[PDB]
């Protein structure tokens, strides 16, 4: 969790917001996976999401639900996961990386050792997708006992008693999803709870909603589906995808400087 | 926080995004007020009696029983509106989305029979139904989609992922997200996040309490054992509930054997698969070592679940619930037996209740046993399945 | 001589050959012990609750009538063991058979329906089924063919004459002449010599005796009409024959209609036939200018009998009941209409009887009525005929 | 009626019994069934059964079920079989001719219109097949009014009441189906109740069971279907057909003789 701190300090410094692009690992297969998150990383990327590919991942849209499907096809498996992300740390010391899982592939072989797995990797954070705030405490505990942020989503129909828990319970970063309280009233009583700061996940397509994330008061924006759609449009001419990835990612983060 | 456990032991519990747990409260919220409400009460009972034809005969089998000891009833859960015990936890659902103001029930289905109950309750109570369907499921379905369609409800193609159930489910819920204000998820079994695996027990728990009622009233005594099918284990968790307290009472789930549980084909996690967590609920699923979801099989579609009620896993768990197999081919066997020595046909879901009470018949037939099958549903769409298959093998 | 009087007014009779004589005497004797023999009632009673599911819902039909003055019941013999009304009598019959110690039962059917029913029957009390059927039928209806076989009776393929029901008829009628002794010919529907329609109303007649417990608890007074489909007249008598000396209430008997009774494709002889002799009785039926017994036509293979009851003949004479038509295209209106308004499947026999209540409700809207139809049975069957006529019309 | 009075006072006074062969009018078309009933006749019949195709002969064995579907086949209708019957008389002055109906084709004009068009073209006898004698009355009463004889079927299952309403009720002669009392019994007490003369109806198909007949004192014989059966094996050689119908009555009537 300790490069999320080093990085926001870094980007306050700057009077800048981060931008961090999500991608489902070895979509659409591990070498141009690998080639994909360097080039995300050249391009400006600030941190890191990464998904493991899950037979069940009912909480993801379709552009992400055909990027599983893609990962499959080409048969990756979470071991496989893990040795690319440990090839990623290695190339890249600062980066934050934030892992989007399933409770499923968390539990398989005991919590406690899937976050013991993502220490030894170098991961920073972990969410996951079916684990409400409710249901966190093993979770939240192995992570930390990792050295692991516990990421939770602040969803556009919280409340008091959710802001203060994803306050309390949350390091690394809070994942907004403004989709119901004003963009405002969250950011500011996120704040006033002493939250990790927020990134707004809901919608970030164009450098203007990176902009606008950054003037309502969140610390940046994600970019949830926005980076798969522009694999999935350019599957057939691996050299274009990158192209199009790094003028893309280029933009967003330029949306995000002073 | 919630008004009741969302867990029974460690096995159940409300696995899902964040955005959802609002929904899953409201619900909770609703049931445990209508629980509470004699005018609830007496609407669902008006629904059960008048619409869907409650009580439900139990049936002495005496032909298929001549010669042993066993003593054999079957609640007829086939002669309930729309030929399967659905019926019950469609209407008691219909009416709390109504009591929470909704207008709206989403519903996803596979094989359709679900998709049926929810589109047939949806036309009784004046509620618009979508019913979210695989586009190779679809195609498959012809009779369920035609049936779910002339019932008014639109039932939505999904072409997204793999085109299936999984893939059905996954719009089915990405609306709910959306759309829970005025449109209530009906989940078809005792399985999913808290509040659904203790509603829709509640809303089959007539199933037991008739069942009790009319043995005192022909036997005099309780059942040695009752005995049901399990797929998600509505069905099975509605006959054992009113038993649970009443010790001496066997209570056991058959699940489905498929192949064979040494071929990997089969439904049958509570036995063996081993718990994961997923579709909202930490129970027994069917999965890979690296823990992905594996896919079941069975002949009857309605069983082929890789996972199961958290309720079952914890009853077996105490030992308060006992959990068999049952073979395609013994199910088979089971439901060519009822069809000539009872005139019922039953489904093939019910065909594995009736092939281990079959079992424990045969195996000790000079046991004194007074045993009841929870006659789940009618098997007239399996006469295809059935016939398929026995003409394959030469009429065997 | 007989006991009871083989004739309705000028109808009925007792038209079979001399060597049937017989046969008819000794069914007619057993029957009028059986009306006065307690064990035999209780039996029958005890088969109809615990085996058929007795008594059936009477269903309030809000959505349906919403803005008009009429109230419309269902009398959900849809909900029987069997999805129709005929399982009643051939439980009754098969008892009466046991009583004249017979271990047989003999039955025909083209479409299937009674032979199902003769055979769920047969299997249950243990008696060996054997059910003509026409070659041309045999090939046409795989399903009832194989539901019949799925209970044990054997179904012969009758390839004499035209190969179809009169041929099935014909050699089910010579085996009984022979085998009478032994063997019992289940006739299914208030038709044919005496004692058949007597005997067929008295096991049809709980349905109009439920009924009007049922409407008295509902609603505090009688009907102002019942109102049931008519084929041979078993579920239309079954639900009159309780109500006949309740004057105040109109008795309803719908006739199919077909393309239309202009056309000559209908199945209505009782309003547009004449009277003549045929299958052992006096009564109207559809035949040509010299005498042939002509072919009927309806779009439900249940109503498609050139002839009908003498019981209906004879209660239309003195103008106890009233006898309407209503056409292929009616009957589907109203089939759609009670799928999406009231979430049920209904026969598109039923759905001829729905569609005349329709009509009563539609074109008097403002007039106050309370109106039972007889549901005789479920649609399932049906939807294969309902879906190929929606899509040839472009979905209309 | 009459006709067959004179026939069996001249059977007597040769210790003759009758031979009766059964057809279908107009089976397999009007013409070949008018060759067929001449040559029945030129080869020694002694009276004639003739049946008019009826649309549901419930009544009638396989044999008989094909023959009337030939019949309508070819479009025989009740009017042609009596322009058929008045030719038959025209042309054979003193031979009985009897008729097998079912009901509805003598009710369909009214019962009593039906005996007039028999005495009009001169049938002496009608036997209707689904009318047994509880229901006979206007058929009884009609047929007597016409001077038509009405035959009934004495069945193998026949009780006492039954022999004294065929021996009261019938004319011209008692059809006996031997197919229970034994044939010795029926024959004597239809004798002793002054019953029409019986001819035995049940499996008359060989020389022996017509001398059989005569011998157990029953008047005669009627083959039911083995001229029919005649028929349907040689519809590909009418000559062969008459040729074969001729040599079979010619046997089947020496039989009868003293
Ligand atoms: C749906 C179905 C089942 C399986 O579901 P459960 O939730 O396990 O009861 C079993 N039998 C029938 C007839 C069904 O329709
Ligand atoms: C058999 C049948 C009928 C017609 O027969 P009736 O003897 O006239 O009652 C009507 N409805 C259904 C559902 C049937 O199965
Ligand atoms: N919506 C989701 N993505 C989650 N499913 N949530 C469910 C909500 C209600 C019933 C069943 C499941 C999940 N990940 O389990
Ligand atoms: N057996 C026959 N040939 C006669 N049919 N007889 C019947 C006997 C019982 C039920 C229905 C009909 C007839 N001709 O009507
Ligand atoms: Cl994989
Ligand atoms: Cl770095
Ligand atoms: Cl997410
Ligand atoms: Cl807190
Ligand atoms: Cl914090
Ligand atoms: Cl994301
Ligand atoms: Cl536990
Ligand atoms: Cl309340
Ligand atoms: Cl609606
Ligand atoms: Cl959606
Ligand atoms: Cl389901
Ligand atoms: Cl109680
Ligand atoms: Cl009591
Ligand atoms: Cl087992
Ligand atoms: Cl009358
Ligand atoms: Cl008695
Ligand atoms: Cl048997
Ligand atoms: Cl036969
Ligand atoms: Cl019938
Ligand atoms: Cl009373
Ligand atoms: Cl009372
Ligand atoms: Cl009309
Ligand atoms: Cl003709
Ligand atoms: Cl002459
Ligand atoms: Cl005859
Ligand atoms: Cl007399
Ligand atoms: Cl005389
Ligand atoms: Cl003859
Ligand atoms: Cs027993
Ligand atoms: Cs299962
Ligand atoms: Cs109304
Ligand atoms: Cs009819």
């Amino acid at each position: 969790m300790e490069r999320y701190e080093n990085l926001f300090a870094q980007l306050n410094d700057r009077r800048e917001g981060a931008f961090v692009p999500f991608v489902t690992l070895g979509d659409p297969g591990i070498e141009q996976s690998l080639k994909i998150i360097d080039t995300l990383i050249d391009a400006g990327a600030d941190a890191l999401e990464l998904g493991v590919p899950f037979s069940d991942p009912l909480a993801d849209g379709p552009t992400i639900q055909n990027a599983n499907l893609r990962a499959f096809a080409a048969g990756v498996t979470p071991a496989q996961c893990f040795e690319m992300l440990a090839l990623i740390r290695e190339k890249h010391p600062t980066i934050p990386i934030g892992l989007l899982m399933y409770a499923n592939l968390v539990f398989n072989n005991g919590i406690d050792a899937f976050y013991a797995r993502c220490e030894q990797v170098g991961v920073d954070s972990v969410l996951v997708a079916d684990v409400p705030v409710e249901e966190s405490a093993p979770f939240r505990q192995a992570a930390l006992r990792h050295n692991i942020a516990p990421i939770f989503i602040c969803p556009p129909n919280a409340d008091d008693d959710l802001l203060r828990q994803v306050a309390s319970y949350g390091r690394g970063y809070t994942y907004l999803l403004s989709r119901a309280l004003p963009l405002h009233h969250l950011i500011e009583k996120l704040k006033e709870y002493h939250a990790a700061p927020a990134l707004q996940g809901f919608g970030i397509s164009s450098p203007e909603q990176v902009s606008a994330a950054v003037r309502a008061g969140a610390a940046g924006a994600i970019s949830g589906s926005a980076i798969v759609k522009i694999i999935e449009k350019n599957l057939a001419s691996p050299k274009q995808m990158l192209a199009e990835l790094r003028s893309f990612v280029s933009a967003m983060k330029a949306a995000s400087r002073a | 926080t919630t008004l009741l456990n969302p867990y029974f032991g460690e096995f159940g519990g409300m696995y899902v995004p964040q955005i959802l747990m609002p929904a899953l409260n409201q619900l909770e919220e609703a049931f445990v007020s209508a629980q509470k409400d004699p005018e609830f009460q007496a609407q669902f009972a008006d629904l059960l009696k008048n619409y869907a034809g409650r009580p439900t005969a139990l049936t002495k089998c005496q032909n298929i029983t001549a010669g042993t000891r066993t003593t054999l009833y079957l609640k007829r859960e086939d002669l309930l509106h729309g030929g399967a015990h659905k019926t019950n936890q469609v209407l008691g659902q219909a009416l709390l989305a109504k009591r929470m103001g909704k207008s709206e029930i989403i519903a996803e289905t596979g094989a359709g029979q679900h998709g049926v109950a929810s589109a047939l309750a949806s036309a009784l109570l004046g509620l618009k139904c979508r019913i979210y369907m695989g586009a190779k499921d679809v195609e498959r379905q012809s009779p369920n989609v035609f049936r779910m369609r002339l019932m008014g409800a639109e039932v939505i193609p999904v072409h997204s992922g793999s085109a299936t159930l999984k893939d059905a489910c996954n719009e089915a819920l990405r609306d709910w997200s959306g759309s829970y204000e005025t449109a209530h998820y009906m989940l078809g079994t005792a399985a999913g996040p808290h509040p659904y695996p203790t509603i829709v027990r509640e809303f089959q728990r007539m199933i037991g309490e008739e069942t009790k009622a009319q043995i005192l009233d022909k036997e005099g005594r309780l059942p040695d054992a009752v005995i049901a099918c399990v797929g998600g284990g509505s069905n099975a968790i509605g006959m054992f509930a009113d038993f649970i307290n009443d010790t001496s009472v066997g209570l056991i789930g058959v699940e489905p054997g498929g192949h064979g549980i040494e071929t990997g084909e089969h439904g049958a996690p509570l036995k063996h698969g081993r718990v994961g967590i997923y579709f909202g609920m930490k129970a027994p699923m069917m999965q890979t070592a690296d823990g992905q979801i594996e896919e079941s099989y069975s002949i009857s579609a309605g069983l082929d679940f890789p996972s199961v009620g958290p309720q079952h896993a914890y009853l077996n768990s105490i030992g308060r619930a006992d959990y068999v197999s049952i073979t395609d081919d013994e199910a088979l066997e089971a439901f060519k037996t009822l069809c000539r020595h009872e005139g019922i046909i039953p489904a093939l879901e019910s065909s594995h209740a009736l092939a281990h009470a079959l079992k424990m018949m045969r195996e000790q037939p000079e046991k004194e046993q007074l045993l009841v099958v929870n006659l789940s549903g009618r098997g007239d769409k399996d006469i295809f399945t059935v016939h398929d298959i026995l003409k394959a093998r030469g009429e065997i």
